[PDB]
């Protein structure tokens, strides 16, 4: 039974999305309750015909730098998944509005952690199209972040991509222009939407000109370090942008915080 | 300037 097996209480976040903070009755293990309609399922997936987003979170489940799926439930016209949930949080976008610009060195240990993070989705086979401050919480005890929403997920593959249903100011360009990308590159690009988002406060470009127009315009004082990583993530053609390991093997990448250190200057 | 979030769509 589902009602049986969960204590469930209020509605989790901040729109047209269906989250209930939940406990397991179990062990009163903290959990998150999402709700998907069966009828605004863009893509589906088998293992038994479940929605994409439950295979991704499956192929992901192992690490703690992205959200655990603990169990899932059909149902006449939804799926429930209950999902794994940390707590004391708050999700990255909130903690930047209430906080302003971060300090290099907390936006350093963040953007580390999303990485590692995203690493292991692309690890698993899974490439999440939404990486964004609104799809990432921070343990503010812990200091540790983690990826969720895999709901505009798709499985990683080398091939190109004509789909998507992301973020469009965290999109890149090729989407934008010819509606193709590649995955690895495009989450690149939204990494460097993110770096910027978290060391200047906001996002760089809210419409379709700013994001195929190549220009990065910084509205807070920036080590040219991180400039120079930002507009590299930002680079306008897709293969001028930067692995993965160039990223984390970059100079403004060097000695970050531990997370226990990142919570403990930071955080608490 | 207004900071805002984005849905996904
Ligand atoms: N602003 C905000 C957003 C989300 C959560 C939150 C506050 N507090 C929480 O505990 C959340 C849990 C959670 C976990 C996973 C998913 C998902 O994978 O879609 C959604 C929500």
């Amino acid at each position: 039974p589902l009602e049986s097996q969960y204590q469930v209480g209020p509605l989790l976040g901040s729109g047209f999305g269906s989250v209930y903070s939940g406990i397991r009755v179990s062990d009163n293990l903290p959990v998150a309750i999402k709700h998907v309609e069966k009828d605004r399922i863009s893509d589906w997936g088998e293992l038994t015909r479940v929605p994409m987003e439950v295979v991704l979170l499956k192929k992901v489940s192992s690490f703690s730098g992205v959200i655990r799926l603990l169990d899932w439930f059909e149902r006449p016209d939804s799926f429930v998944l209950i999902l794994e949930r940390p707590e004391p949080v708050q999700d990255l976008f909130d903690f930047i509005t209430e906080r302003g610009a971060l300090q290099e060195e907390l936006a350093r240990s963040f953007f580390w952690q999303v990485l590692e993070a995203v690493r292991h989705c692309h690890n698993c086979g899974v490439l999440h199209r939404d990486i964004k401050d609104e799809n990432i919480l921070i343990d503010l005890n812990r200091g540790e972040l983690k990826l969720i929403d895999f709901g505009s997920g798709a499985l990683l593959k080398d091939t190109v991509y004509t789909d998507f249903d992301g973020t469009r100011v965290y999109s890149p360009p090729e989407w934008i222009r010819y509606h193709r990308y590649h995955g690895r590159s495009a989450a690149v690009w939204s990494l460097g939407i993110l770096l910027y988002d978290m060391v200047c406060g906001d996002i760089p470009f809210e419409h379709d000109e700013e994001i195929i127009g190549g220009q990065v315009f910084f509205r807070q004082r920036v080590s040219s370090e991180c400039q120079h990583l930002i507009r590299w993530c930002l680079a306008l053609r897709p293969s001028d942008r930067p692995t993965f390991e160039e990223i984390q093997n970059h100079p403004w990448m060097q000695d970050v915080l531990l997370p226990q250190e990142t919570a403990e200057i930071h955080l608490h | 300037r207004k900071r805002r979030r984005h849905p996904s769509g």
